[PDB]
């Protein structure tokens, strides 16, 4: 343990937390709050970015001077990964996509890239490698996302024996695509679902709890080789979840069922442009996929992180969608969604 | 031992002023959650008001608790008028700060501060 | 002592001595000390109950007419049992003159506000609340004037450190400017610069 | 005369170089470690030892008020040259 | 399980330690010969009240106030300490 | 190995040869993960399940006063009487004087500059020994 | 009447705005500062001073500077007498320890003692 990485200070902003983190995909939704919580401890955070550097500007106030190092990388480049991970004592991978593109499909993003990152972190002597899979990862799954993510989870395990693999169920926050997916389908016609969305059961997890779990797994030596499943404290159906989303947003709610006959074809109806697709058929198969319950895998409470419910933070997520006539309202307005 | 008071001649008038200030904050908290459009409940704000009043529940000097009532009414004047913002109200909730180690063993583990 | 040494004004020294005797014997109820410095400035050190009867005198007496409140000041000296020292700099435009009126308080004793004499003080003693914690009774709008709204403490007191106790940063989790306890990337280095040799024998104090 | 560490990193004139296991080389990943390749201790070795016939030599560094304060150097030691404390120019008495 | 050490705090000029001083000028030597490997730490201080600390097994320390006692009372308290052995 | 603190690096009571207890003040902090000594011993008591009745340094000094009160009374030599009773206890068993003459371990200036763990790890003291052996 | 009678203790700890950690866990030190033995001048040994314990200074990883987290690390207060410092420390709730004023005792200076007849205090040279 070198003298420059010995933990000093009171754990504040300008202290030395003793954590050198290479956070792949830190420019996304999870990496934003992860670099937020790491840099307020005074951690050396290496951010390898693929996108425009302007889309990394919000990562700059998140830590003290010389605590965030931005650098380029390519997904098919082991030289850039060796150039990044060689100084770190922890590597956290967060590379993901809700949609497949021309250049990167799900096999590139989930199977090839995390295996390459974990192989380079292994042959450069990185102590801790944390991978972020999805709770519904299944080889036999009906969606390409979950199949490729389970294959990539298997490969990350078989090329890094001490990999801490973390299973969030459904992450919500200010910049999510879970509650903001539900809230931004209002002018399309009435929020279509399969069997009115009451045959699938979910338990969403809050992003600050996910981040606290990842960082308390960084600081736990007993999380080496473990596999975690970060789930919320309460399980909802999907229908009363969407009820509660439109009821916090103070929006009209007129649902209608939409079966197999054309709701897989609204995928190819709504990625006709090369932009970000508003919804895709993989997202269709994953919204209507229930969250599995794995009692054998540890969760948030086994890392000492209190799972915050949706009834405390749904107002914070969904105040953005209220028009004006119910912006100034209260949290004591909405009767909460029924658990199962 | 003969000093000059501020408002209260003894502890009873001082507790009367503390009690009127608590009444005023308890009336103010729902409007504070409403117009600032905070992300907490009204009961959580009332709990924070209770904690901030119980923080100073040990003083037996009338001038000190008179000045605490004066400073609390200055806080209330800055709350009723929108002079504070969402940030100045939510500074009472030490949220971004990590919980400090309280027991001896974890303070021994992380630092030198007793 | 002609080129470098400042030329002493003995006429103004004698006139301020005579006017200090004048003020000291018109108001013996409150005036404690009267002193004139070497550069001929007058201080009427009084009792803090006599804020209004002295300052209304100097504003309204025909030989004083100290119409302009130049500067209201507090000075923290923690070695005294009434540590704060309230200073009134007054200007008489009629007699082309400047006087100083000094008094004392501790943290808890309220000083009488002088807005009924000089409305110019309406902010200044407000600043003395904001910086020193000196309360001013019967003030119209007494609150903070120079610090942040949720700021805890009185900064210009000498038991308050140079850097504060909290510092700010923008936090992207709560999307909000938050206050953490202060940490410096470099400590404010303290320079012990006092020479160990007595610079001025005229200001020598008698020993214990 | 800059010399390079076994890690591939240049060494300053002080001698500061980060060790191989130190993470703080990551600030130079993709960038450069700016050192000055004109070392003062090597440029003052190249100056010739000035022979004077005096016993005490005065040095101000050249330039008058553009140099250092004028100091007086004793040259009684026939073994050792009298190095100026400011400029490093060393003087020798020729007897 | 038994007595392990004795501590006797007292003063030089205080009259409250006076008989305690009269315990040491007259009754310490034949105490120490009767307890050869029992450390009996005599500690003289400036203005303390007299005291008898009796440390027993497993750190159990019991406390006796020897303030204003005579030499016979200090002798009786110390021999009750020696006889009890908690 | 339990990494402890040094005399400039902790607040600490040392008693000189005349009985005058004196406290050091913290100048710098111990390097690395090294902690103050009684902090380490108290945390070891907290691990093992035999927690000692002190938490702060003042409580250590209250315990230290309970052991002997002339350890927390600083810059004070407390006069110790009763030489006669220690003499009468000394005359019990006759231990015999050896015929080896009294020789101190520090004869010259060579043997002075390296005595403890701090002086032997010093390069200044090493230059002093190298410069007095010549 | 225009006065009250406060029988209780003068204590302003709730008014100063100091956090609790920098009230109870600190140790104020009340001391006449020792003479810098580089210099025979004694004007630095006149007034009493109040410092605190020195907390942790660590290396800034960027520049090697002395980063610190103690706000009261540079706070050195000046008091003309000792009991003013004691009353000030009692007033703010700071736990204080006091060193006494170490004064040099007067020495017997005699220039003729350097040239005695039968005494050892003859100087060997001048
Ligand atoms: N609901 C959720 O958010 C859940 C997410 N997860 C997983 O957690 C991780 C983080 O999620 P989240 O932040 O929300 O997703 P995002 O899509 O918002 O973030 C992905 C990050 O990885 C980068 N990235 C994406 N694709 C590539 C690529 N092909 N090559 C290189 N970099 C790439 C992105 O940067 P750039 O701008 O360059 O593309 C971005 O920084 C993902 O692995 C995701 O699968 C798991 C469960 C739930
Ligand atoms: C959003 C949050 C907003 C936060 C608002 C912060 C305002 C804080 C104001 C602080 C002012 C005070 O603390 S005044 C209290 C001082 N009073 C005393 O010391 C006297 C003791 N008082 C008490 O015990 C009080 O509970 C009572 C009710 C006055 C008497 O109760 P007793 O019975 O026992
Ligand atoms: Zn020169």
């Amino acid at each position: 343990l070198h003298h420059a990485v010995i933990p000093h200070g009171k754990g504040g902003r300008s202290s030395v937390s003793g954590i050198v983190a290479t956070v792949f995909g830190a420019t996304g939704f999870l990496g934003r709050y992860l670099v937020n919580h790491l840099g307020r401890m005074g951690s050396q955070v290496i951010v390898p970015y693929r996108c425009e550097p302007y889309d990394t500007m919000h990562l700059r106030p998140m830590g003290d001077l010389g605590q965030i190092i931005f650098m380029d990388w390519n997904g098919r480049d082991k030289d850039s990964i060796r150039r990044a991970v060689e100084h770190s004592n922890v590597v956290i991978n967060l590379v993901g996509r809700e949609w497949e593109t021309k250049n990167f499909d799900f096999e590139d993003v989930f199977v090839k890239i995390p295996q390459a990152i974990a192989q380079v972190s292994k042959e450069a002597g990185v102590e801790k490698f944390i991978h972020i899979s999805h709770l519904n990862a299944d080889i036999k799954s009906s969606s390409k996302y979950l199949r490729n993510k389970a294959v990539g989870e298997k490969e990350v395990r078989e090329t890094f024996p001490e990999a801490t693999i973390i299973k969030p169920a459904d992450i919500f926050g200010r910049e999510d695509r879970f509650l903001n997916y539900f809230a931004n389908i209002r002018w399309f016609g009435g929020v279509p679902l399969i069997s009115l969305g009451k045959k699938t059961v979910k338990q969403p997890v809050y992003i600050v709890d996910v981040t606290k779990g990842i960082i308390n797994a960084i600081k736990d030596p007993d999380a080496r080789g473990k596999t975690f499943a970060f789930v919320g404290p309460n399980r909802y159906l999907l229908f009363d979840l969407v009820q509660y989303v439109f009821a916090v947003a103070h929006r009209p709610f007129l649902p209608y069922p939409m079966p197999h006959f054309a709701y897989r074809w609204i995928g190819r109806l709504f990625e006709i442009s090369p932009f970000e697709p508003w919804t895709t058929r993989d997202k269709v198969e994953r919204i209507h996929t229930t969250d599995r319950t794995l009692p054998h895998l540890p969760g948030l409470e086994d890392l000492g992180v209190q799972a915050t419910p949706l009834e405390l933070k749904a107002i914070e997520v969904l105040r953005r969608h209220r028009t004006y006539r119910w912006l100034s309202s209260e949290i004591e307005d909405v009767q909460p969604a029924k658990t199962v | 031992t003969s000093v000059k008071p501020i408002f209260s001649r003894d502890m009873n008038e001082a507790k009367r002023r503390v009690r009127e200030l608590y009444r005023a904050w308890y009336r103010e908290v729902p409007n504070t959650v409403h117009l600032f459009q905070l992300d907490i409940s009204v009961k959580q704000g009332r709990d924070k008001v209770r904690e901030m009043f119980k923080k100073n529940a040990h003083v037996t000097d009338p001038r000190v608790v008179d000045l605490l009532v004066i400073k609390g009414k200055m806080e209330l004047e800055e709350t009723i008028n929108v002079w504070k913002q969402r940030t100045h109200v939510m500074r009472f909730f030490h949220e971004t700060e990590a919980p400090r180690p309280k027991d001896f063993l974890s303070k021994f583990y992380v630092g030198h501060d007793p | 002592t002609r080129p470098t040494v400042r030329p002493r004004n003995d006429v103004a020294h004698k006139q301020l001595s005579a006017f200090g005797e004048y003020v000291a014997e018109i108001l013996p109820k409150y005036v404690q000390q009267v002193q004139v410095s070497c550069f001929s400035e007058l201080e009427i050190c009084i009792h803090p109950d006599g804020v209004i009867p002295v300052l209304t005198f100097l504003r309204d007496h025909s030989n004083a007419q100290f119409k302009s409140l130049a500067d209201l000041t507090a000075v923290d000296i923690p070695t005294r049992q009434n540590r704060f020292e309230i200073v009134y700099n007054l200007l008489s435009l009629r007699f082309n003159s400047r006087i100083r009126v000094k008094t004392y308080t501790d943290e808890l004793t309220p000083v009488e506000s002088s807005v009924s004499v000089y409305k110019a003080a309406n902010w200044y003693e407000r600043e003395i609340w904001d910086m020193f914690g000196v309360f001013f009774a019967n003030h119209p709008d007494l609150r903070r004037i120079l610090t942040d709204y949720g700021f805890e403490g009185h900064p210009f007191r000498k038991d308050f450190p140079l850097s504060g106790y909290v510092e700010l940063r923008y936090d992207d989790e709560v999307k909000r400017v938050v206050a953490e306890p202060v940490e410096l990337a470099q400590e404010f280095r303290k320079f012990d610069l006092n020479s160990p040799w007595e610079a001025f024998p005229a200001y020598r104090q008698p020993p214990e | 005369g800059v010399r390079t560490s076994p890690t591939g990193e240049k060494v300053t004139h002080t001698g500061q170089v980060y060790d191989d296991e130190d993470y703080r080389r990551v600030r130079f990943v993709g960038r450069q470690k700016e050192v000055n390749e004109n070392f003062a201790i090597d440029l003052i070795a190249e100056q010739p030892v000035s022979q004077v016939g005096s016993r005490v030599i005065s040095c101000d560094g050249g330039g008058g008020a553009l140099g250092h304060p004028r100091v007086y150097i004793n040259l009684d030691k026939e073994t050792k040259t009298g190095t100026c404390g400011y400029c490093g120019l060393q003087f020798r008495q020729q007897h | 399980l038994g007595l392990r050490e004795i501590r006797i705090h007292l003063c030089q000029r205080s009259p409250g330690s006076q008989g305690v001083r009269d315990f040491i000028e007259k009754r310490y030597v034949e105490l120490k010969k009767a307890n050869p490997d029992l450390p009996i730490l005599i500690r003289e201080c400036s203005d303390v009240q007299p005291k008898l600390w009796a440390r027993y097994a497993f750190g159990q320390e019991k406390n006796v106030s020897l303030n204003n006692f005579s030499a016979d009372q200090v002798t009786r308290a110390l021999e009750n300490v020696l006889s009890s052995k908690a | 190995i339990l990494p402890g603190a040094a005399y400039t690096e902790k607040s600490a009571t040392y008693v000189n040869t005349e009985g005058r207890a004196q406290q050091t003040k913290v100048a710098v902090m111990p390097p690395g993960l090294a902690r103050e000594d009684w902090k380490i011993i108290r945390a070891l008591s907290e691990i093992a399940g035999m927690t000692l009745p002190y938490d702060t340094l003042d409580q250590v000094r209250n315990r230290l006063e309970e052991v002997s009160p002339n350890l927390v009374r600083y810059d004070d030599v407390e006069g110790a009487n009763y030489f006669q009773q220690a003499s009468e206890l000394s005359k019990l068993v006759n231990q015999q004087l050896l015929a080896d003459p009294l020789v101190p371990p520090q004869l010259t200036i060579k043997d002075f500059y390296m005595t403890d763990s701090i002086s032997r790890a010093s390069q200044t003291m090493a230059k002093c020994v190298k410069a007095v052996t010549e | 009447t225009q006065l009250i009678t406060v029988d209780e203790k003068l204590d302003i700890t709730t008014l100063t705005g100091v956090p609790e950690e920098h009230i109870k866990t600190r140790k104020a030190r009340i001391f006449v500062p020792a003479r810098n033995n580089m210099q025979s001048g004694v004007n630095n040994t006149k007034k009493w001073k109040m410092e605190f314990d020195t907390r942790e200074r660590w290396e800034n990883p960027l520049m090697g500077w002395a980063s610190t987290a103690d706000p009261l690390s540079n706070l050195v207060l000046t008091f003309s007498t000792k009991e003013d410092a004691i009353a000030f420390a009692e007033k703010n709730g700071w736990s204080y320890d006091v060193e006494e004023r170490k004064v040099p005792k007067p020495k017997s200076k005699s220039y003729g003692a350097n040239f005695s007849w039968n005494k050892r205090t003859r100087v060997s040279t001048k």
